[PDB]
């Protein structure tokens, strides 16, 4: 972060107590991309450069902390004739005489352990792959979502063109048309206003197969809903190496990776993944 | 070999699925036996027969219909009984038959090479279109026992594997005949693994590849086994999934709209 | 090259009698004398460094038992040998440490090592579901603001063309519609109800369909946290007390008695001899937890034993550290010997040898009636909150 | 489901709840106690057993309480069925060879093969994999068609053998099947000793008709002889669905006499 | 998955006398749980549920 107006650091207190330790710090203004320009104080201070205060005071210490000039962090290549293989960033800085030790992420990597030792490692750590989470949507506005109006139009209809049949039968019977058409709308509703049954014999069977439309429907349809609130499919994720997408690219899944630093020199240690 | 790969093609089945035909036409009968015992139980204490169905099955389909009810005290237990399972069938109903309803089918377009829809074309339909390319071991096998085809896909001959492919999307040709191992390799790479072989992967004349060698030439004896030993070493078998691996594998929508209900409807027919 | 047994990555097998040599896909090692066979995980590495270097070994199964401790002035074990000059490397299952590494010199960690705790498994349990899970509190206090004004409007066309017995049936046929009704002829109205009727086919969607999977136990009813817990800083404590332990004679434990006293004097009644029993003791309930390695413990926790042993924490691990190969301290073999290891995980050598030595295989109940007895709970809830109010308003009506 | 407690705690609590509402209905400001077990069951069963509700002012409340436990507990019954129905889907299910069960040594199921097969041959070159067949070597049938009968009494559970052999049983037993996929790639042969003047003619003639389909035919008569290739439950689990109704229609004729016992 | 296990670490020049206690006194910090406080005030803090 940059420094106060006058050149000092500020005071952020940490949340359970005592203010953070911070270090003042060195190094370039603008980044430099193609356009260089002075060098102005900064405020380095976190984890590593916590652990730098204990190694000062444990082994007497003086030290002073300068950023690297470029940014990369280490990487051996040859420059303007293909044969001036040497190193750069971070890594051709200490190699230099610029500097004796390095406190930054740093992985200790075989190629470039011939030049330089290394103490034991802070931590443990791999490489993984990030990527954006899916969006999930969710159309739960019911109001019959999953029927589509294909089969209302004629569901709806269907009871009105075969009450009236009830009626009809009942000409020829060995109840007007209107007292006759609220059992079968009563019958699919589930409702509890029922009177009036039909008194031919023949006429109970349309009202039997009726009986059996009323359960197939709802009980099916609510069925169907059972699937919508769950669902729960999602199958987005690399899963790791070997990917088939990672050993053939689809200029779709396009991806990126910084510049010289150490997973360059991986992928160009191997062979099998020279494609892409 | 020689295989067919064709575009992917865009259902009744069994609106009543669950359970089995002849676990359930059976249950039909003991619906008259249950109603005839109520019968000998109403004759006691303070027509029938038909009413009980109306008594009877009015339950089994939840309850809205206007149902009467005998009068008594020992004359309602067993619908009580009854009533248990009325819920129970429902249930095991309604477990599942909603994932089996969106069942997809599997089809089909051509039976085989021998499909007798390849003899002729132009008997039915607008004209089938199939094609493949010459100057090759897939031209001559298919001029030396089908020459009548060979009049016909004559039309029809690609600049190569890649246009092929491309026209293949469009509508001009539905079809394609050529090398079993190189169709596969395409069939098994593009989006969505929609282009599928016909009968998923069905060869024809299993003629493998080979090394040429001059006429009695003496490498053809030590050259031999050196592959050979390679098949007991698990070599290719390794060796293929860095060239010749496939992005996909050959295996929501709540939307009924008809589907199978034209049953539900039939049977309304 | 002074070795040890240890589980995953050396096995000890005697020779084939038939043959009378050793097996093949193995090295020969003599113990100190009967001739045995030696194969595991870190005894493949130490073929590939031989390879890339070229010297002659001959494996010496150390007849001193552990792998080392300082007995005030004298070291046994793997680091005593290789201190008094009568062994190179000791390759096996070493932890770099401080003191260790003072003497003796090692090189590059292959593999992680830390302090982990094991406990087994813990039968679940599932709260009474406020409601069975519905949607939110809200819908609950909803429900009652559109019923009871929409009952209201059927009275209001009632009379147009009997309000106590308007609430039984409008209300009760959103569950299940069983009980006696009662129902109008108004014409107006009679059309209404069949709308109002057809929410209750929805509301059951909302009811059914999603209850189904959320009713199980759940939670994890997983507790007791690492060291930085309570439960172990207080030796005795509530309940009866801890059942932990550990190997001693090690690493871990002259970790804990020096960084945390108090501690190791407690558990000094709760050792184990060795390791594949220490596992017997714990399963029947004699004891609850163990103290060892993160690569011992966690080989046997991955294969396990009817998937019911798990570390608590699922794998915090602690004073992380890593293994290694010891040498001369003088040797001036590390140069070619750290480099070699580096160049095999810049490779694939070693990811897929641990898919070899080291995989697991693993890592729906009954409902009864302790999980959701809390819907019972309403009823005799609503039971004696109904007799105060019914019973008392005609005591004040009899007077 | 539900177990055993509940079900005798819901008919212990089926009979409380219809003792105290007639209790809660004499002293108060007019049914009798037989509505009683008529109501307490009819609500439960979905069913119109029951011939009409409380008129009262008190147990008014009571009926709306009770239905909940109605919906409850038929709402909890078919969410719990359908998930064992569905969800429940475990399995082993050995896949593979590189799977580390076949470098273990496994005692449940043991690993054999036909002796003096070409996959001895295979087995005994590789170093990496002479590790378990170094042990099964005990394991060796004499003939591959009584190996085949060894695991239909579930004896053994692993045998390495040619497909072609393997996946024919499969169409004719309706009860074998074969996972995961193939690993070792080498066609049948006729063959001869060297020099025989018959090396050239007779590989031409078993070409030729490849092209020619007469494998079709051989393949196709022989081989594919096709046969037999779950929510279809039938009486091994609902053949008890519908006895305790039928047991019930028997179970009432003795208590007409019962019944009719009131009339003397 | 992780496909690259390989730590962090401090580098010099193969000159440097300071190998034998910098190399030391970082695996007394692991010892000591001094690692664990860095790590849970400077790394794993904060929750986004
Ligand atoms: C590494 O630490 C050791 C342990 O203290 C140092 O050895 C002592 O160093 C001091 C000052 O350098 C001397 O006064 C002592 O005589 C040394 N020996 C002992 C036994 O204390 C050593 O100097 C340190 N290394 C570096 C490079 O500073
Ligand atoms: C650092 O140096 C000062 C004096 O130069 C003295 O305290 C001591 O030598 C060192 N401090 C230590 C080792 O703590
Ligand atoms: C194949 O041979 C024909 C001649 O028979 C020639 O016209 C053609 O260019 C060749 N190539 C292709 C792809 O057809
Ligand atoms: C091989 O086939 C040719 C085909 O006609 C025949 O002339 C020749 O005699 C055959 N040779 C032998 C050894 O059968
Ligand atoms: N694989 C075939 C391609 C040519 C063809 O289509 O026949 C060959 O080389 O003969
Ligand atoms: N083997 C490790 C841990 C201690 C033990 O296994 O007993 C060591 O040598 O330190």
């Amino acid at each position: 972060k940059p420094t106060l107006s006058d050149g000092t650091c500020k005071e952020e207190f940490t949340v359970n107590g005592d203010p953070v330790k911070k270090v003042i710090c060195t190094g370039p203004n603008d980044t430099s991309p193609g356009s260089p320009r002075h060098t102005v104080p900064q405020c380095c201070y976190g984890f590593c450069i916590d652990l730098l205060i204990k190694l000062a005071r444990t082994m007497n210490f003086t030290y002073e902390v300068h950023l690297v000039a470029d940014g990369k962090f280490g990487t051996q290549e040859r420059v303007n004739n293909s044969n001036k293989k040497e190193w750069n960033g971070m890594m051709g800085e200490l190699l230099s005489g610029q500097a004796d030790m390095i406190v930054a992420p740093l992985t200790i990597n075989n190629e470039r352990a011939q030049y330089i030792e290394f103490s034991k490692p802070f931590k443990y750590q791999g490489l993984t792959i990030l990527v954006k989470k899916e969006i999930p949507r969710s159309t739960l506005d019911s109001f019959m979502q999953p029927f589509q109006s294909t089969l209302w139009l004629l569901v709806g209809l269907s009871v009105h063109v075969v009450a009236v049949m009830l009626y009809l039968l009942d000409r020829f019977s060995p109840l007007t048309l209107s007292s006759a058409m609220w059992f079968s709308w009563g019958v699919l509703l589930n409702s509890g206003i029922g009177e009036g049954a039909p008194r031919s014999f023949s006429a109970r069977i349309l009202g039997m197969v009726w009986a059996g439309f009323a359960m197939i429907i709802v009980a099916s349809y609510t069925a169907n809903l059972a699937a919508f609130l769950v669902l729960d499919r999602p199958e987005e994720r690399i899963t790791g190496i070997n990917d088939p997408r990672l050993r053939n690219p689809s200029d779709k899944f396009i991806y990126a990776t910084v510049k010289q630093s150490s997973v360059d020199i991986y992928f160009r240690r191997q062979v099998e993944l020279s494609t892409m | 070999g020689i295989s067919v790969m064709v575009s992917r093609s865009n259902s009744p089945s069994a609106f009543l699925e669950p359970f089995s035909a002849d676990v359930w036409v059976m249950m039909f009968v003991m619906l008259l036996i249950v109603s005839a015992v109520a019968v000998f139980v109403f004759e006691y204490f303070s027509f029938t027969i038909g009413k009980a169905i109306w008594l009877l099955w009015g339950l089994v389909f939840n309850n809205s219909v206007p149902v009467q009810n005998p009068k008594g005290t020992t004359s309602k237990i067993m619908v009580s009984v009854w009533a248990f399972f009325a819920v129970i069938f429902l249930a095991s109903y309604t477990a599942n038959l909603a994932a089996f309803m969106i069942q997809e089918e599997y089809v089909d377009q051509v039976s085989g090479l021998s499909d007798k829809k390849f003899q002729r074309p132009n008997d039915f339909s607008p004209p089938f279109r199939f094609g493949t390319v010459p100057n090759g071991s897939t031209e001559r096998n298919i001029r030396n026992n089908y020459a009548e085809m060979h009049a016909y896909m004559g039309k029809f001959n690609q600049r190569g594997v890649d246009d092929a492919l491309l026209s293949l999307k469009t509508g001009k040709l539905d079809a394609f005949i050529y090398d079993a191992a190189v169709l596969n390799y395409m069939a098994g790479r593009d989006e969505g693994c929609k282009l599928v072989t016909i009968g998923s992967g069905k060869v024809f004349a299993s003629t493998g590849y080979g090394i040429a060698i001059q006429k009695d030439s003496g490498w053809k004896r030590q050259v031999d086994l050196a592959i050979l030993q390679l098949f007991g070493d698990g070599e290719m078998e390794e060796l293929e999934a860095l060239w010749l691996t496939g992005i996909c594998h050959n295996e929501m929508s709540s939307q009924l709209d008809i589907d199978n209900m034209a049953g539900v409807f039939y049977m309304l027919g | 090259v002074a070795t040890l047994e240890e589980r995953p990555f050396v096995i000890v097998e005697p020779a084939d009698p038939i043959s009378g040599t050793c097996i093949r896909d193995s090295v020969p090692c003599r113990s100190q004398p009967e001739k045995r066979c030696c194969k595991g995980f870190c005894i493949d590495i130490l073929k590939r460094l031989a390879h890339t270097i070229g010297f002659s070994y001959d494996l010496y199964l150390v007849t001193n038992g552990k792998h080392g401790k300082k007995i005030d002035g004298v070291w046994n074990g793997m680091i005593g040998e290789v201190f008094y000059q009568r062994a190179d490397m000791a390759i096996g299952s070493l932890t770099i440490n401080e003191e260790r590494s003072e003497i003796v010199d090692f090189s590059v960690p292959f593999v992680e090592t830390g302090i982990s705790v094991m406990v087994a498994r813990s039968n679940g349990t599932v709260s009474p579901s406020a409601f069975l899970e519905p949607y939110s509190p809200a819908v609950w206090v909803m429900m009652f603001v559109m019923c009871l004004t929409v009952v209201a409007v059927t009275v209001f066309i009632f009379e147009y063309l009997t309000i106590g017995k308007s609430i039984w049936l409008l209300w009760a046929l959103v569950f299940n519609n069983s009980v006696p009704v009662e129902n109008p002829r108004g014409t107006t109205s009679k059309i209404m109800v069949l709308v109002w009727a057809f929410f209750a086919v929805i509301f059951l969607a909302s009811y059914t369909a999603n209850l189904a999977a959320f009713m199980i136990q759940e939670e994890y009813v997983d507790t007791v946290s690492g060291l930085s817990d309570r439960k172990f800083q207080r030796p005795q404590e509530q309940y009866p007390p801890l059942k932990f332990g550990t190997v001693p004679n090690g690493s871990t434990e002259k970790n804990i008695r020096s960084n945390y006293p108090d501690m190791h004097s407690y558990m000094v009644r709760y050792n184990q001899p060795r390791v594949e029993e220490a596992l017997t003791q714990l399963k029947a309930g004699k004891l609850d937890a163990f103290i060892y390695d993160a690569a011992v413990l966690n080989y046997m926790a991955r294969k396990d034993e009817g998937c019911k042993l798990v570390t608590i924490g699922s794998g915090k691990v602690f004073a992380t550290t890593g293994y290694g190969i010891a040498l001369h301290k003088g040797s001036r073999w590390k140069r070619p010997i750290d480099l070699a290891l580096l160049q095999f995980l810049g490779d694939d050598e070693i990811e897929m040898l641990e898919r070899l030595w080291l995989s697991g295989i693993c890592h729906s109940s009954k409902l009864d009636i302790d999980n959701m007895a809390g819907v019972f709970y309403m009823l005799l809830v609503a039971m004696g909150l109904s007799l105060l109010v019914f019973a008392w308003e005609h005591l004040v009506y009899w007077r | 489901p539900f177990q055993s407690t509940l079900w005798l705690l819901v008919g212990l609590s089926v009979h409380v709840v219809a003792v105290m509402l007639y209790l809660l209905d004499r002293f108060s400001p007019a049914l009798t106690l037989s509505s009683a077990m008529w109501f307490s069951w009819g609500v439960l069963l979905n069913s119109g057993i029951g011939e009409g509700a409380p008129r009262s002012f008190s147990a008014r409340i009571l009926g709306m309480v009770w239905a909940g436990f109605a919906m409850i507990i038929v709402a909890s019954y078919t969410a719990n069925l359908a998930a064992f129905l569905v969800l429940d889907r475990p399995e082993e299910r050995i896949t593979g060879i590189n799977d580390p069960r076949l470098r273990n040594p496994s005692d449940k199921f043991i690993y054999a093969t036909v002796k003096q097969s070409s996959v001895d041959i295979y087995f005994r070159r590789q170093v990496e994999l002479s590790t378990m067949y170094r042990h099964m070597e005990k394991h060796n049938y004499e003939s591959a068609a009584e190996a085949i009968q060894a695991v239909r009494d579930n004896k053994l559970h692993a045998f390495i053998w040619d497909s072609a052999v393997l996946e024919f049983e499969a169409s004719q037993k309706c009860d074998l099947v074969t996972t995961g996929e193939l690993f070792f790639r080498s066609g049948f042969g006729i063959g001869m000793r060297k020099d025989s003047p018959w090396k050239q003619n007779v590989s031409l003639s078993i070409l030729k008709s490849h092209e020619n389909g007469f494998m079709e035919d051989l393949d196709k008569t022989w081989v594919r002889y096709q046969e037999c290739d779950p929510a279809t439950l039938t009486f091994e689990n609902m053949a008890g669905v519908f006895m305790l109704v039928a047991g019930g229609i028997v179970a009432g004729i003795f208590l007409i006499f019962i019944e009719i016992a009131y009339k003397r």
